């Protein structure tokens, strides 16, 4: 059992920097769709799904207050992922400290490859 | 945006009055606001080029009349 007497916080307001969420690893599996599924979409065989190995997934976050997007999606880098999913990446949002509402929720959604020059939503998460 | 008619008080409200008030805007210290001139900053220009347009052709059709 860890101990602290003195709490130490910041007003929101009073941090000048921008906000950095690193996107560790996906840890899980994405299911890959039926044989009926390819038939009905040809273009499924060359999605990620039908990688092999961990398809190099990115994910995108941005900040949405009030339903209303505050900056651009970030994206991480391209990382060619082997066994697992793991970015490791620490990514550096576009919104700052005091310019984030009470309500601000970041919103990260996991794309893979689907044909060329599409990308398909494997998954996301909003906190 | 949705003003679809300029009145005869505002025919030059744009040049001095919207764009030359917001102007300050496009410079502002805070990235929050620069983002959000730079988010509008083209919708702006558009709605006072709808303006500009509006204006010529009721002039036009003043002098038609």
């Amino acid at each position: 059992m860890g101990e602290a007497e003195k709490f130490h916080y910041i007003y929101s307001c009073d941090l000048d920097i921008n906000v950095q969420l690193k996107i560790g690893s996906l840890e899980g599996k994405r299911e890959q769709k039926s044989y009926k599924a390819v038939l009905e979409d040809p273009m499924l065989k060359f999605s990620g799904l039908y990688q092999e190995t961990c398809s190099d997934l990115y994910v995108t976050c941005q900040v949405f207050a009030e339903g209303k997007p505050l900056a651009l999606p970030v994206r991480t880098s391209y990382k060619a992922f082997s066994t697992r999913w793991n970015w490791n990446e620490w990514l550096k949002l576009p919104v700052k400290y005091p310019d984030l509402p009470r309500n601000a929720q970041v919103a990260l959604t996991i794309w893979d490859v689907y044909g060329p020059g599409k990308a398909v939503p494997v998954g996301g998460t909003t906190v | 945006a949705l003003v679809k008619e300029v009145p005869r008080n505002d025919i030059n409200i744009y040049p001095e009055y919207i764009l030359p008030g917001i102007a300050h805007l496009a410079q502002d210290d805070a990235t929050i606001v620069r983002l959000a001139y730079a988010e509008n900053i083209a919708l702006l220009a558009e709605t006072a080029l709808r303006f500009l347009e509006l204006v010529q052709l009721k002039n036009l059709n003043m002098e038609n009349d």
